[PDB]
This record gives C-alpha cells, structure tokens and sequence, in this order.
C-alpha cells in the first residue's frame, strides 16, 4: 500500500534480481499482472490452525 | 491462526502433535513457479511442470 | 455418495434435511465457461468473467 514495492521473493523476481522462483507462492490477480507464472503444484485452501 | 492448508497439514503430522486442522479449505489457491513476464524459461517450464 | 462441494451444500439446504457432508474438500477443481477450439468468443467471455 501507498508505495507498491514487491517485498520478498517477488522483490527479487519482479525487479529482475533473479530469474526463476521455485517456492510455495500464490498466483493472485495482482501477482499475475507483473510477472508470468507456471501451473499450480497442488490445489489448496485457507485452513484454520488451533 | 489461518494459513495454507498443506502447511497446516505438515505441522499436524510433525510430532509436537498439539496442532489441529479443523473444518476444511476456505479458498482455492495455486502454487506456481514465479517466472519473469515473457520468461526465458517459462514455456519449457509450463510443460515440464505438467 | 460422492459429489462436488457446492452441489452437496444445496441439497443440504433444501428441506428434507436428511443429508450431511462429512470431511472437507478432497481436492480443488474449478468451474469455467467453456468454448471450443477456434471459438472467437472465448477470449472476450474470459475477460467478461473476470
């Protein structure tokens, strides 16, 4: 928000400091626009941990 | 603490054993390889993922 | 009997009230509007869904 800086693994990837990123990373709409993605590894969801 | 499902599933099988996945998935998201937009590797990756 | 998640909810919401869902999502597939190969309507409708 208010600065629009890709922080972590996308900070290396969008800004071109790395080429490939093999990681448990989520493909979202604003994620899809800046850089390309692969197919999903597995199908998952948001889960509650108690 | 809501989080990723298989990340929540891994702590449940690891043996402090005091954690519990309850209910089910609350979304659907994808683990894809972050590649540059117009990747030098993505189209070979996209089949090799599949 | 096995069926999809959303189909299992709507039968449970009708009123014979005798069917319950156990467990969670076994996977996460997706519904999509489909057009054949060569259908020029596929790309505008794909943006129309989005």
């Amino acid at each position: 928000a208010d600065t629009k800086i890709w922080n972590g693994m996308v900070g290396e990837l969008v800004y071109g400091k790395a080429d490939i990123a093999i990681a448990p990373l989520t493909i979202t709409l604003v994620r899809e626009e800046v850089i390309d993605f692969s197919k999903p590894f597995m199908s998952l969801g948001i889960s509650i941990m108690i | 603490y809501l989080l990723e499902s298989t990340m929540n599933e891994y702590i449940e099988q690891r043996k402090p054993c005091d954690t519990m996945k309850v209910g089910g998935n609350l979304d659907s998201k994808g683990y894809g390889i972050a590649t540059p937009k117009g990747s030098s590797l993505g189209t070979p990756v996209n089949l090799a993922v599949l």
